[PDB]
């Protein structure tokens, strides 16, 4: 399958970007999604993940009170907000999808919550980047 | 225009499922004065009528390898047979030296002396300081040397032996398997059907045919027949299907018989637990065989190889199962109490497949007897069976058939496998599966409950 | 949940089977009896490609050389006869709770 | 179709016509029908010893009834309590399933609806449960109030 | 890996919330009484048999209160309402001192010396009222 | 030191009383059948104990007598059953006295309660 | 498990507890007492060590510790055949 | 223990007799026998 990113460019520290993973020929509302992240040099790291349901996400340790995830399952598309970027993001971000689908939340009935369920990769994107600079 | 859940008690919905099964064999008065290794008799009565009701228009994927009950079944198979015998007779006191020699008997009056020997050995009693002499005749298969000459049985290296209770008998009876409340079994009434896969006549009971629990090797006695032609299920779908299970449409009777005449003596050690030993021959010795009629059981084995060439298209040769133990080797069944180990090569020496296509009478297969008996494929836990007085003899039919496949050119060598004992529950168990009815379920019609 | 390696880069001679294995601190066994052992595979300049999605079975497209093994926190991936299409960068990721962490990664190479 | 799960395979329009055949089988025919579960008994007080064939007939009457009585709890809990079609109040939402009611009374099975609708089930009994709660409770006190 | 969604109603959740709020969640303590964690998706462990009494204690229990609820005119729900009238020697507190200011738990150790004598007069009236409805339907 | 209070109605308690003032007493021994004043053995007991208590709530779930006391059923009586008056039953006559005079025809009339349940079609 | 086992917070009870009269603790001991005598009970007896033990202290940069709490003893043990004797030592 | 050093006896009473100290950081024992010694099979019996 394609999965095609785009939104990745230069800019200033204390700044806001928005990058954008669309995706081709899925259900997509199966399918939740990641973000990784691979500095220069350095091996990979992991940023953030959103469901397909939409409605729980996580971050990473690091990058947490500052990113943003949302989706839009009509227009097939990933929306990664930044916010007061610090210097040492310069790498390469990269969307990435689940290898089998995660269901539906399943209702545990003795305590009353939901709970979504998360694994490995199939299709990481094509890799964009941001790097953050002063002149 | 609206949808409202409504709820179905009594929806037709099954899931597949693994439960604990029960056994409902015939009623069948308490006898006193014998009893059966099976229960038998602390199973529920069985129902008069039984159901057996049609399922129209439903697919059922089965897997006669992956049955779980197979291995439900087989680890009933051990534990019933240690459970009658621990009230038995611990045989600890005749591990040692045995002073043993040949037997001092106008040709055939006495043609098997080298199988048996008399021997001879210091046994305890009741008081503890007296010991006294015997003189048991035991089996060569059932010595060990230690270099007449002064040596030792065989199972005293590694295990403890444990003599049989003499008023319990080794018969199969056919015992059913039934599905508690809520459960069901579904059967496969299609015919032509290679144990896995899609299923199309499918029916559901609530308990199986009766299963006769029969220990043998190498060949299904006492079975059931195929219905039509020669079935022959392998192992997999690529070309390392090692294991067959060949099922016949006719059976092939089997008559084996000991024409020795033994009589059973009791030497009291310990207390109160007597050994019951081999005592003395009334009449002639002569070695124990088998039957096989020729002709019928060749006209059988003509219609294996027609159905073999549907699955491989290459040459196919019998040969017997060289190398191993008398284990693996023999086709080994149980005759009254008596364990017999079968000589098949002069069955499975054929070349066939040249093209498509005589009496000599009979086959006489030639057996061994052992009475140290390793039951399963376990150490440390052996059993001795007790003789029997008299002449012994039993009638069986052949219904199948286990080989284990052979790989250079074009060469498709089959010789004869056995001692993994779930084999011998798979041939009946192949046509039945367990579910779990489910009888709870919604959906959406539109019309809703009536409340202010 | 940390991850390390063994080694940091590999010298072999092609068509000869070689191994790298990772070790986890926490057992990754889930509740479900699955692992959640990936292994992956980053040409230089490439997007990254799994090969082994569990302790043992193999992507759908990628050739029967890759062999996978383990339990526990113990595990390896053994190469079955080095070839020219088997070098550059292999990872390891652990899914059994969050932070989804990778490893540090080896950088299979030749000898020219 | 009359005969003990014989409505599996036709359509769920037809299958749930016949629903009697299964809640008497399930209701009845499993601990009041049988009698010579007490027969075996005394074959068990002959013999001095537990057999392997006694302890599967405690855990084959532990899964008998425990799988009898899982199910009217639950259909005591809801307000179908001697029935087997009621209605209740719980509107269908079309997240569960968007399927019209012709392709699912007409054109699919119970047990294609099984393998549909099981991942939301605990989600549905939630609120048959909550509805019916809220439902006695508004029924009370509109009973004290004349 | 996994997550925490959306959080609803669970088991004991409203024990000391009040009386009249914790009674909206009846269904969510009567759903836990008869299936608990022993059921999942070789014999005569020690492990084993503890696990087959706590079997046959759970539908002992459950039976109990089953039957009890039968022997009254109370079957199959979860709030009924009886002919008994209360009395104040049982408990003299107000209607409004019950409700919205006390909980379960306080109820429950204020009338348990009293309970056994008004189960006895709900099964009574529930043999009077029997009798009545079928001494109604001769005529 | 223990006195005794008010008495009340016990257990068997109206078991020589008249079927007319013994069916005011239902309640006393329905409570009785499946409590009790309670290894392996130990557990034969207690399954044996509730599935002849189920045995009896599942065969008033067949008719229409399910969590009532009192039921009634739309069965005629045969008057070879047994041919006694309304006042010479319900005034005359223990339930123990009863039990014996209808023995035979047991098994007669719950074949017929069955039966006129499976005739609803509704 | 399918799910791991959980937890609720319990929202304005309290509630009196008593370490010294838990019987969890008693129900516990009984438990790991009977899980341990169900192990030992199919491994072999060992009635045939109740005979005599002559033996010396052991035989031998140096060694020079454990030479005072450790000895190599000998004695006569059973064979499996009941009527021979094997010199068997041990330390 | 989440806070500081936790001290628990049965009843104060003069009467005790036993203390339980649960601590806050642990005091990590390491514990060794160094020999390499043998160990050799003697049959006795019937496998045993
Ligand atoms: C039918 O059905 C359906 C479905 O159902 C489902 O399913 C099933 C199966 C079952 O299960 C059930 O149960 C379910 O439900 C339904 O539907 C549904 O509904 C509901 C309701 O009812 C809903 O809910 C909702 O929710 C929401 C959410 O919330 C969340 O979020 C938030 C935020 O939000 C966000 O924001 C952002 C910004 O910042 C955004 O972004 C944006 O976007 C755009 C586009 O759109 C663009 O892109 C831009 O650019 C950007 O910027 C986004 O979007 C958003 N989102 C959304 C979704 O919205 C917040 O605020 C909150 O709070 C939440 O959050 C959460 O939280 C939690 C807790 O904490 C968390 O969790 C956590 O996490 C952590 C980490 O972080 C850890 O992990 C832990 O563990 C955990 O726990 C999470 O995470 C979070 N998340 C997030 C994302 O954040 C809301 O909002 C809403 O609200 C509403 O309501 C209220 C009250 O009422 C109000 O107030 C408001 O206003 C509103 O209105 C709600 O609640 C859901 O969603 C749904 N679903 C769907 C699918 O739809 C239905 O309903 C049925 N039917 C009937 C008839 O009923
Ligand atoms: C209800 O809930 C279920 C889950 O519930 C949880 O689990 C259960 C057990 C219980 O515990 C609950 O309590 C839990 O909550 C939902 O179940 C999900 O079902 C889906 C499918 O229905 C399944 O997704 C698939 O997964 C495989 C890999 O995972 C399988 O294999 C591994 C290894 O063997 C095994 O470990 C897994 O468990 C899983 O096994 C399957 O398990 C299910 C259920 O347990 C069984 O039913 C199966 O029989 C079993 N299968 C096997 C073989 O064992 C993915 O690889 C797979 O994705 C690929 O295939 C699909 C084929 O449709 C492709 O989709 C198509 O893509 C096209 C792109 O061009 C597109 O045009 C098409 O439109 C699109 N098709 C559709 C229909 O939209 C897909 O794209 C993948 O194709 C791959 O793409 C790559 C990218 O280029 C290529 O590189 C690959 O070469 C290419 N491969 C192929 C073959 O083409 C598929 O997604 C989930 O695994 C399962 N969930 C979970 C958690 O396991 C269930 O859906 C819920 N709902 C209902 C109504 O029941
Ligand atoms: C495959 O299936 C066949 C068919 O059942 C089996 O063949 C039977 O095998 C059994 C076991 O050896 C045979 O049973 C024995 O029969 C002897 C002869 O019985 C005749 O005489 C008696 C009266 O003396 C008649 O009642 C009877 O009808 C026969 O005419 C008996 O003498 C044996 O009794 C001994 O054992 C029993 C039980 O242990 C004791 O109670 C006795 O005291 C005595 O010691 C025994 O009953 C049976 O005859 C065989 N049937 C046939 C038709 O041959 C195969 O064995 C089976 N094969 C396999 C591998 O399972
Ligand atoms: C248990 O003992 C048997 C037989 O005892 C051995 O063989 C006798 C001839 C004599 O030499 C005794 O002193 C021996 O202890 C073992 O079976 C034999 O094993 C040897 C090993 O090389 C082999 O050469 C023989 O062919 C074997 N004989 C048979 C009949 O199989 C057996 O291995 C011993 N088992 C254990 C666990 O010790
Ligand atoms: C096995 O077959 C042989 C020969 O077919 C049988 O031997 C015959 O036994 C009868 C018994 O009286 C004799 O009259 C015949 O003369 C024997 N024939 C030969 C050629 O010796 C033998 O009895 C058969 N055994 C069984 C158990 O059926
Ligand atoms: C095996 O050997 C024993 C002892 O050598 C034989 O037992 C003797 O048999 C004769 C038969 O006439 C008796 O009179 C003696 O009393 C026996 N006991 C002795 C000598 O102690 C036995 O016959 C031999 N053969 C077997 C069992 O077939
Ligand atoms: C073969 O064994 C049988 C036993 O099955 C012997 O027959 C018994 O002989 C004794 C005499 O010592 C009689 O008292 C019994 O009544 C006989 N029983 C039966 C069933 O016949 C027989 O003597 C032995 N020897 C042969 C046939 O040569
Ligand atoms: C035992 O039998 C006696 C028979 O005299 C019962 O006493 C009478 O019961 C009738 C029933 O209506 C009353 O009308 C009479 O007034 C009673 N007689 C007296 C003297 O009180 C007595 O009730 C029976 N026992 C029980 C427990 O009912
Ligand atoms: C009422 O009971 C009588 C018993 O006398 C029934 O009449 C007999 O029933 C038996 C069994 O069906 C038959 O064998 C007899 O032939 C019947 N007697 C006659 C004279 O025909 C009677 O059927 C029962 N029912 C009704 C409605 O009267
Ligand atoms: C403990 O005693 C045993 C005696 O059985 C010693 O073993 C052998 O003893 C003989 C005679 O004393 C020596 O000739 C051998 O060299 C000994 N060693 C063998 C056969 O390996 C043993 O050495 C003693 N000391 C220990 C175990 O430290
Ligand atoms: C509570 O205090 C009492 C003192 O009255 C303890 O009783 C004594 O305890 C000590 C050791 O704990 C024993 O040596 C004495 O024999 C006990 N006295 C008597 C009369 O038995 C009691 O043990 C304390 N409670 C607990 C749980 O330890
Ligand atoms: C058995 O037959 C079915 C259908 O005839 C087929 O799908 C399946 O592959 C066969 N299996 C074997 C092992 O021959
Ligand atoms: C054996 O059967 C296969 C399958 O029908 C067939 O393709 C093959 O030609 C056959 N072998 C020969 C020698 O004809
Ligand atoms: C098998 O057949 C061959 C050839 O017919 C023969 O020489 C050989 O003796 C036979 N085997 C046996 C055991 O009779
Ligand atoms: C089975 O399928 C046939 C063919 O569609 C249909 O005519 C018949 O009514 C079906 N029977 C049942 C019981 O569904
Ligand atoms: C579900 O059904 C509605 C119409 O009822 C339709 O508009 C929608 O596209 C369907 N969903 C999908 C995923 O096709
Ligand atoms: C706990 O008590 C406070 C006030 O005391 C109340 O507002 C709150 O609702 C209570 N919590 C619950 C779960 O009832
Ligand atoms: C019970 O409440 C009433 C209020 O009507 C009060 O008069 C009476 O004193 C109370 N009794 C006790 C024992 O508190």
């Amino acid at each position: 399958v394609q999965l095609v990113e785009s939104g990745g460019g230069v800019v200033q520290p204390g700044k806001s970007v928005r990058l954008s993973c669309v995706v081709s020929d899925f259900p997509f509302s199966k399918y939740p999604m990641y973000w990784v992240r691979q500095a220069p040099g350095k091996g990979l790291e992991w940023v953030a993940a959103i469901s397909g349901d939409a409605w729980h996400v996580v971050y990473s340790n690091s990058v947490q009170g500052r990113f943003l995830v949302s989706r839009d399952n009509v227009k097939n598309t990933l929306y990664l907000e930044m916010n007061s970027l610090k210097i040492e993001d310069t790498a390469v971000y990269r969307c990435a999808r689940m290898f089998q689908e995660s269901g539906p939340p399943r209702l545990d009935r003795w305590s009353g919550r939901n709970y979504y369920y998360y694994s490995g990769m199939d299709v990481w994107g094509q890799g964009t980047t941001v790097t953050v600079s002063s002149a | 225009n609206n949808l409202w859940v409504t709820v179905y008690y009594g929806v037709p919905v099954w899931r597949d499922a693994e439960t604990t099964l029960f056994c409902a064999s015939d009623a069948k008065a308490y006898d006193t004065e014998v009893h059966n290794v099976w229960a038998t008799h602390a199973c529920v009565p069985t129902d008069p009528s039984p159901q057996e009701i049609h399922l129209a228009n439903v697919t059922e994927k089965f897997d006669m390898w992956k049955n779980s009950m197979v291995e439900q079944m087989h680890t009933d198979i051990i534990s019933l047979w240690d459970e009658s015998l621990k009230p038995c007779v611990k045989l600890t006191p005749l591990c040692i030296t045995l002073n043993c020699t040949n037997i001092t008997r106008g040709n055939l009056t006495e043609e098997g002396k080298e199988e048996l020997k008399n021997c001879s050995f210091n046994a305890t009693t009741e008081l503890r300081d007296k010991i006294q002499k015997v003189h048991s005749l035991f089996y060569r298969l059932d010595l060990v040397e230690l270099n007449t000459s002064m040596y030792r049985l065989i199972n005293c290296n590694t295990s403890a032996i444990t003599q049989a209770c003499p008023k319990v008998s080794f018969e199969p009876i056919p015992i059913h398997y039934c599905a508690p409340a809520g459960f069901a079994i579904l059967k496969c009434r299609e015919k032509e059907f290679n144990g896995t896969g899609p299923c199309k006549k499918v029916s559901t009971v609530q308990c199986t045919h009766g299963i006769k629990p029969v220990v043998s090797t190498q060949l299904l006695l006492n079975g059931s027949l195929a219905e039509g032609k020669v079935k022959i299920r392998c192992e997999n779908i690529s070309n390392n299907a090692k294991t067959i299970l060949v099922q016949l449409t006719t059976p092939v009777r089997i008559n084996c018989t000991r024409p020795s005449n033994n009589t059973r003596t009791s030497i009291r050690i310990g207390p109160g637990q007597s050994f019951y030993a081999t005592g003395d021959i009334i009449g002639d010795i002569r070695k124990a065989y088998c039957n096989v009629s020729e002709s019928e059981w060749k006209e059988a084995l003509g219609k294996v190889v027609e159905q073999l060439r549907n699955h491989f298209n290459k040459t196919i040769t019998f040969a017997s199962s060289s190398g191993g133990d008398l284990e693996i080797t023999t086709h080994s069944f149980n005759c009254g109490g008596e364990f017999f180990y079968c000589n098949t090569s002069s069955l499975f020496n054929s070349t066939w497949d040249g093209n498509s296509a005589v009496p000599n009478g009979t086959i006489t297969l030639p057996c061994r007897i052992k009475q140290i008996i390793n039951m399963w494929q376990r150490t440390g836990q052996a059993m001795y069976a007790p003789p029997i007085p008299g002449k012994i003899r039993c009638d069986s039919n052949i219904t199948g058939l286990i080989l284990i496949r052979d790989n250079n050119n074009e060469s498709e060598t089959f010789r004869p496998g056995g001692g993994d004992m779930r084999n011998n529950w798979r041939s009946e168990l192949y046509k039945y599966k367990v579910v779990k009815i489910d009888p709870l379920g919604v959906a959406p019609t539109g019309a809703k409950r009536r409340v202010v | 949940i940390v991850m390390t390696q063994t080694p940091l880069s590999l010298s072999v001679t092609p068509g000869q089977p070689a191994s790298i294995s990772c070790k986890s601190s926490e057992s990754l066994r889930q509740s479900n009896g699955k692992t959640s052992l990936y292994w992956y595979r980053q040409k230089p300049g490439q997007s990254p490609q799994l090969l082994v999605f569990e302790v043992s079975n193999r992507f759908s497209g990628v050739s029967d050389r890759f062999v996978g093994s383990g339990s526990g926190t113990d595990f390896t991936l053994r190469i079955s006869r080095v070839e020219a299409e088997d070098v550059g960068f292999y990872y390891c990721m652990q899914s059994k709770d969050f932070p989804l962490t990778f490893g540090g990664g080896t950088k299979v190479d030749l000898k020219r | 179709l009359f005969g003990f799960l014989g409505a599996a395979g036709s359509t769920m329009g037809a299958a749930s016509l016949t629903l009697t055949v299964q809640a008497r089988q399930l209701l009845s025919g499993i601990v009041q029908q049988q009698s010579n579960l007490l027969r075996a008994i005394e074959a068990q007080q002959h013999l001095l010893r537990l057999t392997v064939w006694g302890i599967k007939q405690l855990q084959a009457r532990v899964l008998a009834v425990e799988r009898y009585l899982s199910d009217q709890q639950l259909l005591g809990i809801w307000g179908c309590s001697g029935k087997l079609i009621c209605t209740t109040n719980v509107p269908w939402n079309s997240s569960w399933s968007n399927k019209s009611q012709d392709e699912i009374w007409n054109n699919m099975t119970w047990l294609q609806w099984d393998k549909e609708i099981s991942n939301y089930t605990d989600t549905i009994y939630y609120l048959i449960e909550k509805s019916q709660n809220q439902q006695e409770v508004n029924e009370k006190d509109l009973l004290a109030l004349d």
